[PDB]
């Protein structure tokens, strides 16, 4: 154990489990000879790159899974939700940290992964003959996230039994509680609208159902603390 | 000991049929002896699920054109295959000046002349054609619409002022060359419902694969 | 001019011939290839990634589908009981179809290499016991019990000491040609067998669930290979 | 002879294929290329030349057409009033169509680079005052007034000190693809905005006209580029 | 980062259709089964305004010939395309000895044989074809007439003594190669009225581009 | 393009002409040639082997 601090944000965590650096690349910056060398893209250091600790979702036996969209989860929150809106372009990285606080008497397993361009396909009316486009609350669920309804196909017609092909890490309750991931900016472009485009999405599904005998706390507070890495903006409004 | 067959370029080459144009004499189908085919690589059934293994790709595509009559017969007819790059305007009529715009490459070949064949490049303005888009182009009917993936349009037509004398059928094959790909993702296990979205059939949600009776009986 | 003689093959259009063709836009400079994370070059990269093996590929009821992903172990199983069983058949139907490996295998005709199945005990942390996971090479018949399985390649897994255990499947080869129905399919016959027995019962103290689930992930070693592309799929682009 | 196999593409006539063809007059020695002044090599040379921006592109009456060329400023405008406004849209209609840059843009499909708009005060020499010319980057909405415009990229121009002032438009990119009507057009969306406010009123002593005009010239920086020729025109050769 | 697309040669290549010849059987149009087409590069609509950006240019031009029947059909007919350099005499009849003058290059090709294709050079005696001329060749009807810009004449005809058995249509494309240009000038903003002069319509004088309501409403 | 003149023989298919033809499967890597005992290279090898001569070729 030992506590780390980035500004006014002080979280208490374990020494250093095994972190997952998505695709082996580190969220670096974008050099001078890029497409906008005129409007120098200011790189937020001060408070912009600090610890955001979201409304802890509660695990249950019946939980299906949860997902947040990026950078959507923060374009609402704090002084980064200040730059994400009143700025024209954006490129960022993310130190995501997911923790569970449960006793050695609860059991379960959470798969935690990041998926680029996570396009939510709805059910489509049922029989398949309705071309319904997911609402805006499902496409960009804010920092409250959203519950998958069809975890097996990840609400996008794809087997989750294969999601491990993305950066992921496991949260087996009998072995670990904390799970950490480092995401590098990923897109077909060097910069992009931080409001109209969610580069990726954080997925955390219960693969082995939460269980416990009667008496043990029925819910497991999953705390998601995350912070921007070598994030960049350009063109104030 | 060799593993070259499993490379991306290997996996993806081969000309596959992605399009077929009917130019009947008597018809409800393409009545003006001409046709417009915005280039879709999903035309080869198999293809949609294959490419959707990745999020970003890049490539050139060699197109070959096979034309004849329905009985698969050859005839003394000339043809104009025209390519209207994205941005350029498609011909609205069998005499639209779009047929004459020099900036719309056109290749003329007699049906007898073996298949015409041309290479088209990586059009996209983005650094890569990307299959998925988690946003909207600056509940909306524009979700998942990655625009900058337009390869162009192929306008086909019999040459000449008058209607062609024969019933014609053009087939467009396409070999994908120089393929590079990024960000891999879960193989589509659910049936496809529309060309644009991953929308699946929430009723008919099927297990990825075959099932059995007990986890002890093989 | 210069003397020639056209040879047979002239004018043919081979869907596989990979020559060059004239560029439609000769002046056009296509927008530059920038750096994108995670570039895949050869598909075998993906075959070495672990994906959940739906060993418990039995429940089909729409909202139980999330169960094929993990089978369970409980207090109620007597010492020696068969917990589960499946074959080393990445291509053919069943459990392997859920693994990404299995899914790729479908675009290829022949293949061979060593596999690797890892098990994960996701039960209470207060649980202990032992499992006997045995591999009965191709040809060998499923061991009658836990004892006879104990004489062949096996591993006693004390999910009391280690939460995870990985087993290597030495070799599987789908190359023996079969012309059955009228449709000639290249099938295994190398159905290796992985059996799993309760070496001991599931011991858990008061206050801990009497049922844990286990997840089984699978991937192919680096000695894996594939040959002969064979585009095939039940899911194609709809009208 | 020598063995060949004609490949598909044989006999096709590509309007773009740029091979060589047999000379009609093999002996003919065409009269020598002498030196002529001002040779143009690449069109982008012309895109860097300043041409009058018809900002005041409103009068259409035949003999007032010479007015679209220059807008005016007068004593009658109170401090803070909006004098004029236009977008950073070289291709799309309006003010930019008069500039040579805009006109070239029409033979191309995509493009991007920094622009540069220079203003010229052609009023009496005895006049003074200040103007606030602000640029509201793409996406940013026209500032409500002179004050809010004063918080974003702006320039106080004292046509009392300098007769000319040049503003650089950092960047504009016409690359986002739109398939609206049925005709797929590559449009901006990067409509930057240039607003012009009366920072102070127009101060002129007795004997000097209470109205001056300003000419706005425009050109594209050197970082400019164009892609994909697209011959298009309303004016073609008549019968 | 590249700027090759905006070069003159790039801007101008591409074969564009600049001419079409009709040789009907029954007709008022070219009744003698032959035709004369003094080479005009204004045939491609777009072209006139493009070249008129400059005052002086220079180039070679590769011509390609596409011939068939009105339905765009191919037939077993032979053809004589003849080029009468400037100065030489054009054929006045379907039997004018001009058809036989060796100094008038001629290329014979069967309709079936793919398009005939030839390169013609920079004819002009002046150091450059010049689009504008502020004078008269040694109020006059000869103003702006730069003479030394003649590229030649293309005489087309069915081969043989007798009328051809079929209705024919020749199309002449033209790629401009090796283009050099000087003295740039204001893009034509007014509609064209005649092939020879800049004469515009003094009544219909239109603003260079779209207009708006106020210089404050976008 | 480049000038040619097709010579007689063009388009003929000689059952004996041994030129090369386009591969049907360009990517395919055929399974490796391993070592097998007794490889025959030229038939005359077999002509030097003794075989029983049916001199008494009379009983049928």
């Amino acid at each position: 154990v030992a506590q780390l601090t980035i500004g006014n944000s002080t979280i208490t965590t374990q020494e250093a489990a095994n972190i997952i650096v998505g695709y082996g690349e580190w969220p670096s910056y974008c050099s001078d000879s890029d497409a906008t060398a005129v409007d120098k893209p200011t790189r937020p250091d001060v408070s912009v790159n600090r610890f955001y600790t979201l409304d802890t979702k509660l695990w249950e036996k019946s939980s299906k899974g949860w997902y947040w969209k990026f950078p959507d989860v923060l374009t609402e929150t704090g002084v980064f939700g200040q730059n994400a809106q009143f700025h024209y372009l954006y490129r960022s990285g993310f130190c995501i940290h997911v923790q569970c606080n449960a006793s050695k008497f609860h059991q379960g397993a959470l798969l935690v992964a990041v998926l680029p361009e996570y396009v939510i396909g709805t059910v489509a009316g049922g029989t398949g003959t309705e071309d319904t486009h997911p609402p805006y609350k499902q496409t960009q669920p804010g920092a409250d996230g959203f519950e998958l309804q069809h975890p097996y196909v990840l609400d996008a017609g794809i087997p989750i039994s294969q999601l491990t092909v993305c950066p992921h890490q496991w949260i087996n309750l009998r072995t670990n509680n904390c799970a950490t991931i480092i995401v590098p900016y990923i897109n077909a472009l060097p910069f992009d609208s931080a409001l109209n485009h969610c580069n990726f999405g954080l997925l955390v599904v219960p693969i082995s159902p939460l269980d416990y005998d009667q008496g043990a706390t029925p819910v497991i507070p999953i705390t998601i603390t995350l912070a921007p890495m070598c994030s960049e903006f350009a063109g104030l409004r | 000991h060799s593993t070259a067959e499993t490379t991306l370029d290997s996996f993806f080459s081969r000309a596959g049929l992605v399009g077929e144009i009917d130019l009947p004499l008597k018809g409800t189908t393409n009545p003006n002896g001409y046709a417009n085919w915005d280039i879709d690589i999903t035309g080869y059934a198999q293809m949609r699920r294959k490419v959707e293994l990745f999020t970003y790709m890049r490539f050139d595509a060699e197109f070959t054109f096979v034309a004849c009559t329905p009985t698969g017969e050859v005839v003394p007819q000339l043809l104009q295959y025209m390519f209207v790059p994205p941005g350029a305007p498609k011909p609205d009529s069998r005499e639209s000046l779009a047929w004459q715009t020099a900036t719309n490459p056109s290749v003329f070949v007699k049906l007898s002349d073996p298949p015409a064949q041309v290479s088209v490049p990586f059009m996209s303005p983005a650094s890569a054609y990307q299959w998925f888009y988690d946003g909207y182009p600056t509940k909306d009917l524009e979700y998942g619409a990655m625009p900058n993936n337009m390869m162009g349009t192929f306008s086909v037509r019999t040459v000449g002022t008058s209607k062609s004398k024969y019933p014609l059928v053009v087939r467009i094959y396409m070999r994908m060359k120089h393929v590079r790909a990024w960000i891999p993702r879960p193989m589509r296990n659910q049936n496809y419902l529309f060309k644009a979205n991953p929308n699946y059939a929430g009723n008919s949600i099927k297990p990825t694969g075959a099932s059995r009776t007990a986890i002890t009986t093989l | 001019g210069f003397p020639t003689e056209l040879k047979p093959g002239t004018n043919q259009f081979l869907t596989t011939d990979d020559g060059v063709s004239a560029p439609i836009l000769p002046n056009f400079h296509p927008t530059p290839c920038i750096h994108i994370p995670g570039e895949v070059r050869n598909l075998l990269e993906l075959c070495q990634v672990e994906t959940i093996l739906e060993v418990n590929n039995v429940p089909t009821n729409a909202t139980s589908l999330m169960e094929r992903l993990r089978f369970p172990v409980s207090a109620q199983a007597g010492k020696g009981e068969l917990c589960a069983v499946f074959r080393a058949d990445p291509g053919r139907n069943g459990p392997w179809q859920s693994t990404l490996l299995g899914q790729l295998c479908g675009y290829y005709t022949q293949w061979s290499g060593s596999l690797e199945v890892t098990f994960m005990f996701t039960g209470s942390f207060m649980a202990t016991g032992k499992m006997l996971i045995a591999y009965t090479p191709p040809g060998g018949p499923l061991p009658k019990d836990r004892a006879t399985a104990m004489l062949g390649t096996h591993v006693i897994w004390d999910f009391g000491l280690q939460s995870s255990v990985t087993l290597v499947i030495p070799w599987i080869s789908n190359t023996h040609y079969r012309a059955h129905a009228r449709d000639g399919v290249f099938d295994y016959y190398t159905t290796g067998l992985v059996s799993i027995w309760y070496q001991t019962n599931y011991v858990v103290p008061i206050g801990a669930p009497n049922t844990a689930y286990i997840i089984a992930l699978a991937a192919a070693q680096k000695n894996f290979t594939m040959k002969l592309c064979k585009d095939a799929s039940d899911i194609l682009q709809t009208g």
